[PDB]
């Protein structure tokens, strides 16, 4: 009489409370930091927005009422005490009986996984606030929060194939666009390493925010290639040269990529990389091919950004930007490449 | 000359 996915919640929170259980309360109180109330505080806050949000009708998503609201948080935090509760007591610090006072007060992690849980419900719930409503009602940086989806999904065997194929969908979002907006961290973090983006042998074969990013980057992208390469018929060694001039203007380019999805600057790497070469698909044949992905709309090669505004259509981005900032090395192959992870 | 002389249309 629930449908498959909330039926799926209500098991999953059954007979656990939205508080700490007595185990998570211990691991607070072994740390000379007991975490307790700033935890306490975060989740009272994030609520009160949460709720504050809900119920209040912008022109753009209309007001529901807060019984329901109060009902989806309740919901979410009793998630977020069972989760945060297997997290903490899976820790290797935990099981090395070490303290935890600094796992434990790091906010941005309370924050996005309270954010993460809280698109689990309305996601399983059908809600009309599709991602990402949840993380900008509640000023998260894409950036930041992608980095606890992989932790839920470890953390939480419980969740629906249709929760997590949500949960990986959301992170491929904030890979492929999102993260690149102007009023990102990935700027500020690009810039405190004097402005090197790490190439595919650093991160596929350093560490850190910037590496797991660009190692999230480069295999999304080397996947979406793949499976462009195979329905475009073209060889193994071209793609290997695709994927060469995808790694130079991420890594010689990385402003082309500021307001802008990642698939605008693979498909244009094809058409520049398969014409400088004896072997031409064209920008059509391409279209189609890259319109059968789960990843694909008309905005993303109808709708692109090219001043920061006039907005256009990806031919008009290969031929007013693309062309011009390329050029020099894609006709250096007519000179060494790059490693085509997996 | 690397340029698109196509035309998206539909």
């Amino acid at each position: 009489e629930f449908t498959q996915s909330v039926s799926r919640l209500q098991s999953i929170v059954a007979g656990l409370k939205n508080a700490p259980s007595d185990q998570l309360i211990n691991i607070f109180e072994s740390c000379v930091r007991n975490p307790v109330e700033n935890i306490m505080k975060i989740l009272k806050g994030i609520g009160e927005t949460f709720c504050q949000h809900y119920t209040q009708s912008t022109d753009e998503q209309p007001g529901s009422h807060i019984d329901f609201a109060v009902n989806r948080l309740k919901l979410a935090e009793i998630l977020y005490y069972k989760i945060l509760e297997t997290v903490m007591v899976q820790e290797t610090r935990r099981l090395h009986g070490m303290d935890m006072s600094v796992l434990l007060e790091q906010d941005i992690f309370h924050r996005s996984l309270m954010a993460c849980c809280l698109e689990i419900v309305l996601f399983a719930y059908s809600s009309p606030r599709t991602f990402p409503w949840i993380i900008e009602v509640l000023n998260l940086q894409p950036f930041y929060f992608y980095k606890v989806i992989e932790v839920v999904i470890r953390s939480e065997e419980g969740l629906s194939r249709d929760m997590v194929k949500h949960l990986n969908s959301i992170e491929e979002q904030i890979l492929e666009s999102l993260a690149w907006s102007h009023d990102s961290a990935l700027w500020e973090a690009l810039q405190v390493s004097a402005n090197k983006v790490p190439t595919c042998e650093e991160v596929i074969f350093r560490t850190g925010s910037l590496a797991l990013f660009y190692r999230k980057v480069y295999h999304l992208a080397s996947v979406r290639l793949r499976d462009l390469c195979l329905k475009l018929d073209v060889s193994n060694e071209l793609r290997r040269k695709i994927w060469t001039c995808f790694e130079f203007t991420l890594v010689h380019c990385p402003d082309l990529m500021k307001d802008r999805h990642l698939d605008q600057l693979l498909l244009c790497a094809f058409y520049i990389m398969a014409k400088v070469t004896k072997e031409e698909r064209t920008f059509q044949e391409i279209m189609k091919s890259y319109r059968n992905q789960p990843q694909a709309n008309s905005h993303v090669y109808r709708s692109v950004l090219l001043k920061s505004e006039e907005r256009g259509d990806l031919i008009k981005f290969y031929n007013t930007i693309y062309v011009g900032r390329v050029k020099s090395f894609a006709l250096k192959y007519d000179p060494p490449l790059s490693p085509f992870p997996h | 000359d690397i340029y698109c002389y196509e035309e998206f249309s539909d």
